[PDB]
């Protein structure tokens, strides 16, 4: 089999896994809040979540390591209210990819961030069976 | 003996050694502690036999601070193992642990940017990192890797790296190889989304060489290179460091020519030295073991060296392997790289004894999959994205592997021609 | 076996290694020799076994000459020895010789100078050079370094040197020693009249440092720098011995760190590959060994490697190490510098065995002699010069050796009290 | 006239916590409180470079924020970016990869780093067309007490 | 005779001369090459006279390699050929081939990229390479000679060059010229989609200035320049190729003044040993032949030198002009290009002569296609693509190159307005 080049598109951590069910980010949101850290929700539209260089014209000297939409759009106590958070966003944003986000907050530094939502009208993903063709 | 003071306590400030030394029969063991030592001068404090072995013992040496130079490894290593590994006294002589004080640690830069500041410029968490060595070894056109380079980028993997003796070669000379491999990387970003990389080599004959190099990818926008640094020396590897750390650049150290130095039992210089030497020269990451069948070498030592080269604060721990209490001052961390045959079934066992803060690596160049080598760093990633998955719900994966792995390659085309 | 080809016929441009290897019980030493050697694909042409040793062969493996970046000491030793030592399938592995074809000779520079330009440059023939280590090691200001430094090349040596961990310390930084040690070899020149030297260490941190170092060298017009060339490291060492060649500076290259990689017999890379290295890299002087007592070592391999390191065409000779010949094409010779307690009744043996192409070198910083450091630096010189002459006028110094001692010291008071 | 902002005065926010926030989580924060309609965020007086968050990686990710905080509301962005430091030449390094990056302005404390060092900057600034936001750390030492010290309007001309 | 050693093996580092030599009357031929010859002494080693011409030997002479300075073809051409030709003893001397030592070989760099790193930098594969001289000679202006070779280029040639005499003049500057011919080049590729390019010409009166034009073309990114090395001299050519290496541009060289050396059979140096001093020096194109009516010359003879200056290893063939087996050791090769007037019936011949490793040059300017320069550039582009279709399907084209042609035809528009 071949892997696709056609609207291929994968969002780092538990991307390539089939989309994960409640049960699943009620789990990897009680092991977040289990480690001590604290849970957030990220999205982003379509035209903002894939890693770019549109402003690497603006720079010089080099450009190692900028990308643009790397940050999305921030929108946290346990699995289910951040599973909460989750439904309330889609149906906020229903066009717009949802990233739960974790924060050790000691070492105030980012641990967690992982994919929980894939927009329906958004075709730039394939699924768990049309990776390979 | 003027050298051996067993009553000496130590300073805040003092270098500390711990060498294990077998003396020439006759020798008493403070008479050979006490050589080694031999206001500025260096003084045995502790000796310890080792119980297990005959006329082994543990020299503990104490060095004041004003010996050394400011941030020099180089120089580290001249005064404490320059001429002591030649004395006629010792049957055998091996460095295992050093005391690094914090005042000396302060005068170091370390690695250029770290694992968080990595994983927060690559925006990867919460998983270990994918790396692939392009195989052939050598003879392939700098087109031909790039099209490999692109092939194993696009499957899924995070990382590619050149072979450590592709340096600049007749068959392929550095700079086509680094377009070519730029060219792949923005295009495997491009198909995918995700930030990608390749490990492009910089080591080079003369500095001002490999600087140029490190100019070239700096200028092609890449995001790391590679430098073996027990080959190339320290003084090369800070240059490249302090550059790195100047224009944004991660690095990745090989440690070529390492088991010449670290292989014997008697003679040597510990790997947690060169690893110490490492982070304090600088180093993103760190070749760190090879998974030949399983991770080879005692696991405590493993976990040992790899807590020495990854946390800011190591307690004694003389079951792994740690002599020495080593405080960091908040230097940066370096990631350790697990390398060789990492087969999709043995990925449970290396997540759970290094977790997320490490990158595995694929040296065999993978090609085992029947499909491509696509679908075959596709087939990794979704086997390391199923072993941590399961093991964030609670599982425990040297029990359950077997069962994660079946259970991802039921609903993956992919991982099931790998599994096979 | 695809990579043992007892058949092959090395090529004149291959590079070849002869490794000594124990192979594990069970393990024929075909395979291990395989396994060593695995159109750029390294061979076992040849595999001897050791008369005197048990399961003991040298393997002799040919690589291709496009498998090395031209010019590059570092990618040799990347290519050869990156990652071989830690093969489990053998006990014990050690490099005994390399063979440099011409054509990977000719890409590089090698010694900045050599031993003609260096006697041409100091107008010194048909005798041996004369060197001390100023001694207390460490603690000295920069004034009373440079004080010594005076002090013991007025007497009549030839050179001076930095100890090898003096780099630059809070004790002593780096540019109050450069110029004080300038003031004093001025000095000691202009009171003698002869041409004097000091080996201003130049190891450092980084390769920037290194050669600021050297250009502070160069500005204050001295002759000579030294360099630790295994703890700097290769790509250090080729950049320093390039700026070295371009503005007309000596090179004395110490070899720290060495007995970590050459001292047991069954695992690590023998000196003589280490002192090819170094000769390909750059280096006019090479510390090449010690005098402990009298010259350590088989004296066999210490004039092999002598030979290796100075002449210009060296015919393979089993008896002392050579296991290959050796063609330099007219690249310069490495002086060889033997340190340690060269006392003056052991003078004519060092003399015999070295000849006049050699430094030797008073590490122990004499002040054996009761009236000061320049009288006992005459005394040297006058048993030296004895020594030479003798030897010219067709004595055997090794039979006569205390008789041109006692000859010499009745005509000379400063000797008079070094004999006694 | 640079910024195209008239009529008003301009809003900035100091980026909080003051210290211990990693550079990725500083710009994650100037990115949140630009995108709200603030026209400036800055750095904390005392974060110039430390081990929790070095300077270049605070300046690329500050940098990534602003431009996506003017993407996202179309408005002309800034963050005052310290590039106070220990050497002139360390502090001409830092407001040259500001210039580097493109982004519109800096910040000096002048009664700290010098006036010789400020004058320096100010050059510097008026060469490359960047912005120069000013804090007057330490004055309170000199301007508190009413009998003593030089009043706040003298180092205000200064 | 000192010089005249017919029983010397030459070694596998001596450079090989063979020269072609007519002495005067009187004179015995082992006299004549005992003078040309005359451990740094040139020697002649053979002579053979020549069967076919009376009074006629070939002398081969030996010289040392330490004689040459490594990696000047300078120096290789003043000490060989430097004051030989004005001896009186020799009615005509003219030098046939060198041998080449892979040791001197190695201390080359050669040319900067070579043929297949050129095939994967322009993603052309299987087939020649196609170019124009803008037509008319001198004159045109910068806009107007941009719109020439954008109107060439735009019909599917693909390189144009600018006149071998167009450097800078007041009719068109250079700078003027180079981002005409920018903005041509970029309009052209974005029309077709394949990548175009332009030889522009670098040959200046200072190397100061060659390089400004080099930089000129390396910061517009276009991908190829052009230089007169036998003008300009091989110190400036090997300039402009060392920059070419540093800064990834192709660099195509036009042997200028070539016939005032090469044309005479009994006097001068032959063109092949001039095509190895280029190879050496270093160039990625060299205009090898013309084709006024069909390809001029013997071709036994432009097959020898298109192998000596294309192959890795040519073995001594006196039928094609080699007189000593050529080791290149890996050393890039050099396309030869074949100019002028290129018709299109006579496609066939050059392709079967030639090969795909080959660029055809249509240096008459084309316009002979009635319908203009886009149309007769397709024309000619459809012929080349159709032989080598004819010659891969396994068609003898020296036999059916007219009826490929006209089978072309029959479907091309383009081609039939030529074919006429």
């Amino acid at each position: 089999q071949v892997w696709t080049p056609l609207n291929n598109k994968f969002f780092e951590t538990f991307s390539y896994l089939p989309p994960m069910t409640d049960a699943e980010i009620s789990r990897q949101v009680d092991y977040i809040v289990s480690n001590g850290w604290t849970p957030c929700l990220e999205f982003a539209g379509a035209e903002s979540a894939y890693t770019s260089n549109e402003n690497c014209v603006r720079m010089q000297n080099t450009t190692c390591l900028y990308y643009d939409n790397r940050y999305w759009t921030m929108w946290c106590t346990d699995g289910g209210q951040v599973l909460r958070e989750v439904q309330a966003c889609r149906r906020a944003f229903p066009d717009a990819y949802i990233r739960v986000v974790g924060f050790d907050p000691v070492r105030q530094v980012q641990v967690s961030g992982f994919l929980v939502n894939r927009p329906a009208s958004v075709r730039d993903y394939q699924g768990p069976s049309t990776r390979s063709v | 003996l003027t050298y051996y003071t067993p009553d000496y306590q130590p300073k805040d400030t003092d270098i500390l050694a711990a060498f294990r030394m077998t003396p020439q029969p006759g020798v008493p063991p403070e008479e050979a502690g006490a050589a080694v030592a031999a206001r500025y001068k260096g003084r045995c404090y502790d000796i310890e036999p080792v119980p297990g072995e005959e006329n082994q013992y543990i020299a503990y040496i104490a060095y004041p601070l004003d010996l050394f130079e400011e941030g020099s490894v180089t120089n580290l290593f001249t005064s404490i193992v320059g001429n002591v590994f030649g004395f006629k006294a010792l049957r055998a002589l091996r460095l295992e642990d050093l005391r690094i004080p914090p005042a000396y640690v302060k005068t170091f830069q370390g690695p250029p940017h770290g694992i968080q500041v990595e994983r927060d410029k690559l925006n990867k968490y919460g998983r270990g990192l994918l790396g692939c060595t392009i195989k052939p070894k050598l003879g392939l056109s700098a087109k031909n890797y790039g099209r490999a380079v692109y092939e194993c980028l696009r499957g899924g993997l995070d990382f590619t790296k050149d072979d450590e003796n592709v340096n600049s070669q007749p068959f392929m000379r550095w700079r086509d190889r680094f377009l070519f491999v730029a060219e792949a990387i923005y295009k495997s970003q491009a198909e995918t989304g995700e930030i990608k990389g390749h490990y492009l080599n910089a080591t080079a004959a003369t500095a001002e060489e490999m600087l140029k190099r490190a100019e070239c990818a700096k200028d092609l926008g890449v995001p790391i290179i590679m430098h073996d640094y027990l080959t190339g020396g320290f003084t090369a590897n800070t240059s490249l460091a302090h550059y790195c750390r100047d224009n944004g650049l991660l690095l990745h150290i090989h440690r070529a020519m390492h088991a010449v130095i670290d292989r014997q039992r008697n003679h040597g210089i510990h790997f947690r030295v060169l690893a110490k030497a490492l982070r304090l020269s600088g180093g993103d990451h760190l070749h760190s073991g090879t998974v030949v069948g399983k991770l080879e070498g005692e696991r405590e030592v493993t976990l040992g060296f790899v807590d020495l080269m990854r946390d800011d604060y190591i307690e004694k721990d003389r079951s792994r392997g740690i002599y020495f209490t080593q405080d960091w001052v908040s230097l940066p961390g370096t990631m350790p790289v697990a390398s060789g045959g990492i087969h999709v079934w043995h990925m449970p066992a290396l997540v759970e004894i290094f977790g997320d803060d490490a990158c595995l690596q694929f040296g065999g160049g993978t090609l085992g999959h029947p499909w491509g080598n696509a679908p075959g760093a596709a087939a990794n990633r979704v086997a390391l994205e199923a072993c941590t998955q399961a093991r964030n719900e609670g599982r425990d994966l040297a029990r359950e592997g077997g069962d994660v792995i079946r259970a991802a390659c039921k609903w993956s085309p992919e991982l099931a021609a790998a599994c096979e």
